């Protein structure tokens, strides 16, 4: 029918009009807010370029400030932290995480001793006499890191 | 005077070496001091003026031994003075002859003990063992060859290196025992004792020992427990060089340990007090030494090389680079060569150079290093692990409480995934912890887990030293150091100092009123705790509040929380540990997806662990169990404590050195002091910081996508990184695969500790494919490796410090001996070892005894053999019975005592008179008491222990003024009374069983008492507070100080010295346990009247059997004989006992052997025993609830329901090595009729003479190798006699109770 | 003329948007509570102390002392 | 007159009625996931706010939420 | 008669309406994603990226000094 139909169809157009002119300049002006919300806080955040060893614990200080994560460190604790703060604001860890007041302290073989490993690799290892006894002889004759390191690996594979 | 005559001066090192109590006696003599003392902190500042005028007899003696000493010293030069250790090498070869003469008497003794018996010692062993293997070995009998070492040389221990300085440190050790205890009295006698030694003079005082060298002018000054520590030091590396030499598999050791002695001692004199960074050392060596032998070339060679390297840079700061070459290879060539058990064995050498001294200064300068620290941790990686944190309280919680979430509040659940795991209430797994970790981390949990406070009671019954509080805290240390203006501010001690005894005297303590001292912050209010720290190298001294809270907060985490943890108590620490290295790839290679899973191991070595926790860290881990259990603020007072006091370390000879220190709050972090402690304190808090362990280990071993079965104790982490491989794979590539898996999992477990604060280390941590080290002992490929260099060192002559005690002293000698029968040496050398220790060990009580009789039994030679081999129980003794040897103690002693008497008869060592007169000995007291107190046991006339009487003395006086309202119905006026006509009542029946009575007792309130009371914390210094509030008397105190004279005199009145006319009926050929109950019924017959004490003896399980080995064509000649009743042990031939593991047989573990108040279960454990015991009808069943309501509260109607069946419910020390015992076959089918104890015993003799046939010198077996027990045509086979059900006569005794304590009383009816 | 199923199909239209503009001022009072909950953020982060060069913004151990006098508050 | 302004509406109302309606449960399921995306934002606060010994006395039976709305 | 005035009135308020929704309602998608990105950048340098710190007093002075 016509009437019953169109009285049903204005009232829910009506309903949009009302969800529309309330819903526009409410929520785009809200997310304005929201997004000058969100962006103080992220300027707020203070980074601080912690450079820390890790694992990597290579000598030469500018890759650590090479590979150096930046951190907003958040003071937790009493006293004064300023003597482990660099002219610049970077902090550098020890291995227990522990700053240190001067970050030259992160960076800080022989022969006889791969020697002796691999002499006690070759005693110590089942192996037939003679082939040991071979090894200790083209042991003595080497005189390098190297090529005690190519007995090392000769031994250890029989 | 006999009051000084008890709490004897010590005999073994138990206590640290401190510098300057040893300064102390060297600036209070006259002596110049060492040139390393010259500008010493505490030296310079005290006012040696007034010290010196006090004239006590402390002072004096040492004033005449600084004029006695400076004599025999030239002026024609400079004396030196030098001190421990630098003074190393000289002690170690120090020869007084006049001790050597006064134990080469002891000597002769032992050698005409050796050629009187060592031909029955030879029968003995060949008879018992021949018996046991039978007549298919007959031929194959023959004695081992540390038997045979030591029967040729009796005088092994007289003849070794280091003997003559053994015999010199023992002899000036009992010199100056002997002066303390003549000092103690107060006396003008000589004090002072001159002896001379190859180059110089000795000299004995109380307090110090002083050696003299004449030809270089030198002297050295020992205090009073460093020279317990030369003389403990030289008779455990002597036994060393005993043991390593005449064992066959160990003699390749004995050269290699004497040189690298000889050599740090020789280091000794330049590296001074640092050469014990030498000594720290040679673990890493002996774990290297083993790392050698990997089955791939990685990991082979690592640790070895890092150890040498770390010797290398601690020498070349002090040596000439040319002496640290040198050295570094002596060391390198020590540690090389050597098998697995033979680099296990190397462990030995720890305390082998002894302890360095200590101070309180450089000692609080490696904690305020550490603890003063700054640190920067990670907080989103604090969140990945109280992610697994939260997450494993939640599967915990779920699969303790039948699959139900802990109370979470219910708005902090985020995400659709974590939201949904909470809606079906399943089980979080470890990915989802991983990816989920920002949502999971934040959820909360509201009072779920309700706690109880005094849960265990044995932690507060210790007696930990107590601080006194912050304004008297100069009273820890010695008055007489203190400056006169630190002399003001001493007060007394009115309490004794104790946990032991003020938890007694409290008045008060309500334990729920206590915790409010720290969830109401009034513990940070307030201003009197002083903490102190010990000098070591664990243990604190707090105040009595805090250290309360500390043991309930120990107590809650220990029952409640930890357990959710998987807790990863005395064999679940080693099935759980030789289970998990068969998971190495040796122990699995007969077989080479999901059929087969390995694991390689990492043992760590985090850098000061316990105090690099932060506040910072550990805060929400505490948080999210201050909410689980309702608390405010509970589990992080560690960190608020001693962030606001300051702590020092503490010892009396090391005061602070500035003498205008009087309050703490105003001393700087300095001297002594640490000021604002961020760290924790080792021992304490250790719960938690366990559990934050592991939820990092399992963080990073779910980040590299692997599975880990770690255990850790705090920082004895141990993690074995798994893989499940397929049987048809290739080695090289289950080699691989676990490398890789063990790099990633490595990588990312510094990663996660890194960040949270905790350096372990790249180097100094042992990675292997093989082998792990747990509690110092190395599990390696199913097996544990060896360690009896470790317990040879240990061997020792005196054991006590109660009075001159021969039999504890030579039961301690007999637990050594067979536990170095354990850890694989033969049964023959170890017997025969305990017999000339057990000699030596009754002669050196006779002379060298600190208490001035004994010489009419003493040169009797026979009566000293027929005294220290006869048996404990029944008079002698010898506590080790050539059983022990084979297996371990459970049974019955009395059948075992009387079985080794009848053997040693049947071999010819013991008489047969001293059998006779043990059958004929006149009784003793005899009491129902003792009887229900102590089954098994004879009623021979015996004296009591001073261990025991000392013992139950202080358990009677401490519970004197015991007044806290937990515990009140512990001491009362008729305790004894109640326990008496209890005995009486259970006891006196028509068929008296002790063994259930003692059960009974136990269960009740009587054995309840009984237990609380034997929880306290006997230590001498609580015996020493008993005795001075209540002196033991007149008869008990000269029982104790006699007691080794009247225990020697009664053996030798009642059973050796001793006609007994009337013989009795019983023979001598007769099975053991028939002379047993008629001893056990004679000796009890003036108390019995003639009742047949039954219900008690077992067989012996030598006795018992007569074993055969098969021949070659099968079938036993006792098999033969008619006979079926036997038990079948199979060996499978060829197997490589070694790393060669491809063709073994099934290695699997060897034998080793609800929901209610424990009151409860104690109360139907009385039941049951009583029905079962006495029939069941109502008469008992009315007395049996009298006995159960001393415990519960429950009613007549559901005891008779819950009673349970009538049944017989009447690392640290592993049992053995285990070499063929992995690889045997058990089948007890033929004997029908014991299918209990008695085959859980012979199961046990079996496997233990299997793994008896082959020493530790044989690698390979090359026969299938069978037993067949048979036990028929036995002479103990009894039949159990017929329970003939009656009632008890009488009514119960009345039992009361107090219905306050939860420690004794159930008031809940259930 | 008929536009019977013409108007029908309208009404089975209609109901789309009907469900959408009715979850329309739910999503308003959402972004209405994010945010006052950002403002909250932003007014905390504020007097956290971050490390700046400067090091104005420590606390001392007189405020565990002085904080600890009194027994522990509840904020939820 | 009327059928032609009849198929105009019915043109503009059937795609507007889909393309919004199309828009709308994308933009609502990313407005919820902002909700659990900021609530741990002020539950980290709430955390971060306790790790300092200047605040011990808040009882950790309270919410970490309304620590961050605590000041 | 009436029902042409009343479809007159009919389409521009429905044109008006959903016309002026349209133009509201995309705009509204692209500016909440972009603010979607634009927190991300605050759940890493609050969240990730934070360490705390404890000023250890590795230094002498004393505990009333360190109370101050």
């Amino acid at each position: 029918e016509a009437i019953s139909q169109r009285v049903s169809k204005i009232d829910y157009q009506l309903d949009l009009v009302l969800k529309q002119t309330s819903s526009i300049p409410t929520m785009r002006s809200e997310i304005q807010q929201l997004k000058t919300s969100v962006a103080v806080m992220e300027a707020n955040l203070g980074m601080m370029k912690i450079l820390d060893p890790g694992c990597a614990n290579v000598s030469s200080l500018s890759d650590l400030r090479a590979v150096a994560k930046s951190h907003p460190v958040l003071i937790a604790g009493p006293g004064d932290p300023s003597p482990y703060v660099t002219q610049g604001g970077e902090i550098a860890l020890n291995k227990l995480s522990q700053p240190v007041p001067h970050p030259s302290d992160l960076i800080k073989p022989d022969i006889g001793i791969e020697r002796d490993t691999v002499r006690a690799l070759i005693l110590s290892r089942p192996m037939h006499p003679s082939s040991s006894s071979k090894l200790l002889s083209k042991l003595d004759s080497a005189g390098s890191v190297e090529e005690i390191r190519k007995i090392k690996r000769l031994a250890l594979n029989g | 005077r006999a009051e000084h005559q008890i709490i004897l001066p010590e005999s073994h090192l138990s206590s640290p070496l401190v510098k300057h109590k040893l300064l102390y006696y060297w600036k209070l003599t006259g002596l110049p001091l060492p040139d390393e003392c010259d500008f010493d902190h505490l030296i310079l500042s005290r006012q040696w003026k007034k010290i010196l005028e006090s004239s006590t007899p402390d002072i004096e003696r040492m004033i005449k031994l600084g004029r006695s000493v400076h004599q025999t010293l030239s002026h024609s030069s400079k004396l030196t003075g030098i001190l421990h250790p630098r003074c190393l090498e000289d002690l170690v070869g120090l020869d007084i002859p006049d001790s050597t003469n006064k134990f080469r008497r002891i000597e002769k003794k032992i050698q005409i003990h050796n050629t009187r018996y060592g031909e029955p010692f030879t029968r003995l062993c060949s008879y018992v063992e021949k018996k046991l293997l039978g007549s298919s070995w007959t031929h194959k009998i023959r004695r081992s060859e540390e038997f045979d070492s030591l029967r040729t040389d009796p005088a092994f221990w007289f003849h070794s290196s280091w003997s003559t300085a053994k015999f010199a440190w023992l002899h000036v050790k009992q010199i100056q025992r002997h002066l303390i205890v003549a000092a103690r009295t107060r006396s003008a006698s000589n004090k002072l004792v001159t002896l001379s030694h190859r180059s110089g003079q000795v000299f004995i005082t109380p307090e110090l020992v002083i050696v003299t060298h004449t030809n270089e002018n030198k002297f050295t000054c020992l205090s009073q427990e460093l020279v317990l520590m030369y003389a403990d030091m030289m008779e455990g590396r002597d036994m060393v060089n005993i043991i390593s030499s005449t064992a066959v598999h160990l003699r390749c050791l004995a050269e290699k340990i004497d040189d690298i002695l000889r050599l740090v001692d020789a280091l000794a004199r330049d590296l001074g007090n640092q050469v014990y960074d030498v000594v720290a050392l040679m673990e890493g060596f002996a774990y290297g030494a083993v790392q050698l032998l990997e089955p791939s070339g990685t990991f082979a060679g690592d640790f070895f090389s890092f150890n040498l390297q770390e010797l290398r840079d601690t020498l070349i700061c002090l040596l000439p680079q040319r002496i640290a070459d040198s050295v570094t290879h002596a060391i390198a060539n020590i540690f090389s060569g050597l098998e697995q058990n033979q680099a296990a064995e190397m462990l030995c050498l720890l305390r082998l150079w002894g302890h360095p001294l200590l101070e309180s200064r450089a000692a609080a300068k490696a904690v305020r290093a550490q603890m003063c620290a700054p640190k920067m941790v990670d907080f989103d990686m604090i969140l990945q692990v109280l992610s697994f944190f939260k997450g494993t309280i939640i599967n915990g919680y779920r699969k303790k409480n039948a699959g139900v979430w802990p109370r979470v509040k219910a708005h902090t659940i985020y995400g659709n995934v974590i939201a949904q795991l909470h809606a079906d209430s399943a089980e979080i797994s470890h990915d989802i912890m991983l990816r989920e970790y920002k949502n999971l981390s934040a959820i909360e949990f509201e009072a779920c887990i309700e706690y109880d406070p005094v849960t265990n009671l044995s932690m507060f019954l210790k007696d930990k030293a107590i601080a006194h509080p912050r304004n008297n805290w100069l009273a820890s240390f010695r008055r007489n150091l203190l400056s006169e203006e630190q002399k003001k501010n001493v007060q007394d001690s009115t309490s004794t100092n104790r946990l032991l005894i003020e938890f007694l005297e409290s008045n008060d303590f309500d334990p729920y009123k206590e915790m409010e001292y720290l969830t109401t912050l009034e513990y940070l209010r307030d201003d009197s705790v002083a903490v102190s720290y010990s000098l070591k190298e664990i243990f604190a001294k707090l105040t009595k509040k805090l250290r309360n809270c500390q043991v309930m907060a120990e107590g809650i985490l220990a029952d409640q929380i930890a357990p959710f943890f998987q807790g990863n108590d005395s064999i679940s620490l080693t099935k759980s540990m030789l289970a998990m290295s068969q998971l190495s790839y040796n122990s699995n290679r007969k077989r080479i997806k999901h059929r087969r899973r390995v694991a390689t191991f990492i043992t760590t070595d985090l850098q000061k662990y316990c105090l690099n926790w932060r506040y910072q860290t550990i805060k929400l881990f505490a948080h999210a169990i201050n909410q689980l259990m309702g608390l405010p603020h509970f589990f992080e007072w560690i960190h608020l404590r001693l962030m606001d006091t300051t702590m020092f370390v503490g010892d009396p000879f090391n005061p602070p050195s500035d003498p205008t220190d009087y309050d703490l709050t105003k001393v700087p972090n300095d001297d002594i002091y640490i000021v604002s402690a961020r760290g924790g304190i080792e021992g304490l808090c250790q719960k938690l910081w366990t559990m934050i362990s592991i939820a990092a280990i399992q963080l990073a071993a779910a980040r590299s996508h692997c599975r880990v079965a770690c255990m850790v104790q705090g920082d004895n982490q141990v993690i074995a990184v798994t893989r499940e491989v397929r049987p048809d794979d290739s080695p090289e590539s289950v080699l691989t695969q676990l490398h890789e898996a063990s790099d990633n999992f490595f990588r990312e477990l510094i990663h996660v500790n890194h960040l949270i604060g905790h350096n372990l280390k790249d180097r100094e941590t042992i990675r292997s494919d093989t082998f792990f080290i747990y509690s110092k002992r190395i599990f390696k490929d199913g097996a544990i490796l060896s360690q009896v260099l470790k317990n040879s060192s240990k061997l020792v002559l005196v054991s006590g410090d109660l009075s001159e005690n021969t039999v504890m002293s030579c039961a301690n000698i007999s637990s050594t001996v067979a536990r170095l029968c354990e850890n694989g040496l033969p049964k023959d050398f170890c017997y025969y070892l305990n017999y000339l220790m057990s000699c030596i060990q009754t002669y050196f009580d006779s002379e060298f005894s600190i208490t001035s009789s004994n010489q009419s039994w003493i040169n009797d030679i026979p009566f000293i053999h027929s005294y220290v081999l006869t048996p404990a129980q029944l008079g002698g003794l010898s506590n080790l019975q050539y059983s022990r040897l084979y297996t371990r103690n459970i049974g019955d002693p009395g059948t075992t005592a009387f079985a080794e008497v009848k053997r040693l008869e049947a071999v010819g060592l013991l008489g047969p008179n001293i059998m006779t007169n043990i059958l004929t000995r006149p009784p003793g007291n005899g009491d129902w008491a003792s009887l229900c107190n102590d089954p098994y046991s004879f009623n021979f006339e015996s004296v009591a222990s001073p261990s025991i009487v000392l013992k139950k003395h202080t358990q009677r006086v401490l519970f004197e003024t015991c007044s806290n309202p937990l515990l009140s119905g512990v001491h009362t006026e008729d305790n004894e009374a109640e326990e008496k006509a209890l005995a009486e009542y259970l006891l006196n029946q028509e068929v008296i069983h002790p063994r259930v009575a003692h059960a009974i007792m136990e269960a009740s309130s009587v054995g309840r008492r009984k237990q609380i009371q034997g929880l306290v914390d006997t230590t001498n210094t609580v015996i020493k507070i008993a005795l001075s509030r209540k002196p033991l008397g007149i008869k008990r105190l000269a029982r104790i100080i006699n007691y080794s004279s009247m225990h020697a005199m009664l053996f030798r009145d009642d059973v050796f010295l001793s006609n007994r006319a009337n013989h009795p009926l019983v023979s001598s050929d007769m099975c053991s346990l028939a002379l047993a109950d008629y001893a056990r019924n004679r000796s009890w017959s003036p108390l019995t009247g003639g009742r047949k004490i039954l219900g008690v003896s077992n067989p012996d399980t030598i006795e018992l059997v007569e074993g055969e080995i098969l021949s070659i064509s099968g079938g036993c000649s006792k098999c033969d004989s008619g006979d079926e009743q036997f038990t079948w042990f199979h060996l499978p031939s060829n197997i490589e006992l070694t790393d060669d593991t491809s063709k073994n047989p099934p290695m699997r573990v060897p034998y080793l052997g609800a929901h209610m108040s424990p009151h409860v279960k104690a109360a139907l454990r009385a039941s049951s025993v009583l029905i079962w015991a006495y029939g069941d009808n109502d008469i008992n069943w009315t007395a049996a609830l009298k006995l159960a309501r001393s415990r519960c509260n429950i009613s007549s109607e559901y005891l008779r329901l819950l009673s349970p069946l009538p049944t017989a419910g009447n690392t640290f020390t592993p049992a053995s090595l285990y070499r063929v015992s992995p690889y045997v076959h058990i089948s007890n089918d033929s004997q029908r009729l014991f299918t209990n104890v008695v085959y859980q015993q012979i199961m046990l003799l079996g496997l233990s003479l299997i793994e008896s046939l082959f020493p530790m010198t044989v690698t390979k077996t090359y026969d299938e190798i069978t037993l067949h027990l048979h036990s028929k045509f036995s002479c103990c086979i009894r039949e159990a006699p017929v329970a003939v059900p009656f009632e008890l006569t009488g009514v119960a005794p009345d039992l009361r109770v107090v219905a306050s304590n939860k420690f004794m009383y159930d008031p809940n009816p259930v």
